[PDB]
């Protein structure tokens, strides 16, 4: 997060932090659905270029913190996974498109003041909120700019983007899986995601309810904060399907 | 199914320092 | 440095 601030206390309960067992290392965010299910970016486990390809073993997620660093004692809890699954129409190949992944806890977490889920939208609320200038929020503990690393949990509120806009400002093949959001040059205003927020959560709340729903993931941008560039976010409400035929089948 | 409701704002009627902006942004423009 | 659990 660039031009962000701290996070408050249990702003974003449902943020997950995705963390390597050995070497020990911060690899992505990812986010609490439900009690059983972690919500991230597939090039958070799978790009073959690079050699990544996290198994469930290797990986464990955090849940409730706030410090990057620090051991939460009394605040955090740590569980190892069940099974990890990718988009199967994930292309890596390319753009991205599709980037998304369910995980799955082994056991189910217990809720709390720093551990709660957040909606995923229907079709309505996805129609209602997802327009050009209504702002939504990004969470993450990655990188301050393009000292470094933040010591708690940072936050920006973003406006989306409009589609021509985004298609404009780079040479990469947008999907209607994507959309884009950040602020213009001529708006003054900065901020966006980076690396190590890949993965973590767009949110917006709903006036008609009160409910914060994910409507993106942070998945890719070209450098960070850039004049006339954006963060591009997978289009949770998009691949909908694909999320409720995966819980329903593998929720347990 | 209490999704997204915060424990430590939502349930206790306390608002954080920044979802006005998100409000501001759906009814201005 | 990432402070350790258990
Ligand atoms: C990734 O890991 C799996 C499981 O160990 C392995 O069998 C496969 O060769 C790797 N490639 C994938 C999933 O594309
Ligand atoms: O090495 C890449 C990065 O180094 C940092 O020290 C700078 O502040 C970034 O903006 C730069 O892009
Ligand atoms: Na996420
Ligand atoms: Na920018």
């Amino acid at each position: 997060i660039v031009e962000g601030s701290d996070a408050e206390i249990g702003m974003s309960p449902w943020q997950v932090m995705l963390f390597r067992k050995s070497p020990q290392e911060l690899l992505c965010g990812a986010s609490l659905i439900s009690d059983r299910w972690v919500l991230t970016a597939a090039h958070c486990l799978l790009y073959p270029p690079w050699d990544k390809n996290f198994t469930e073993n290797d990986l464990l997620v955090r849940i409730g913190k706030h410090s990057r660093t620090r051991y939460e004692r009394n605040i955090e809890k740590i569980s190892m996974l069940e099974k990890i699954y990718i988009h199967p129409r994930y292309n890596w190949r390319e753009n991205l498109d599709r980037d998304i992944a369910l995980m799955k806890l082994k056991k189910p977490v217990a809720f709390s003041d720093y551990i709660h889920p957040v909606c995923l939208p229907d079709r309505e609320t996805a129609a209602s909120l997802l327009q050009a200038g209504y702002k939504g929020r990004v969470t993450g503990w990655g990188n301050l700019k393009e000292k470094g690393q933040p010591s708690v949990l940072q936050v920006v509120n973003l406006p989306i983007v409009e589609r021509p806009v985004c298609k404009d400002s780079t040479r990469i093949r947008i999907t209607d899986n994507m959309f884009c959001a950040g602020y213009k040059p001529d708006e003054g205003k900065r901020g966006d995601a980076c690396e190590g927020d890949s993965g973590g959560p767009f949110v917006m709340k709903s006036p008609f309810n009160n409910r914060w729903y994910q409507m993106g993931i942070v998945s890719w941008g070209e450098g960070c904060d850039r004049d006339g560039k954006y963060g591009f976010y997978t289009h949770v409400f998009r691949l909908k399907k694909w999320i409720q035929k995966v819980i329903d089948q593998f929720g347990e | 199914a209490d999704c997204g409701l915060r424990p430590l704002f939502e349930k206790k009627s306390l608002e954080d320092k920044t979802e006005r902006e998100l409000l501001e942004s759906y009814i201005d423009g | 440095i990432f402070e350790p659990p258990e």
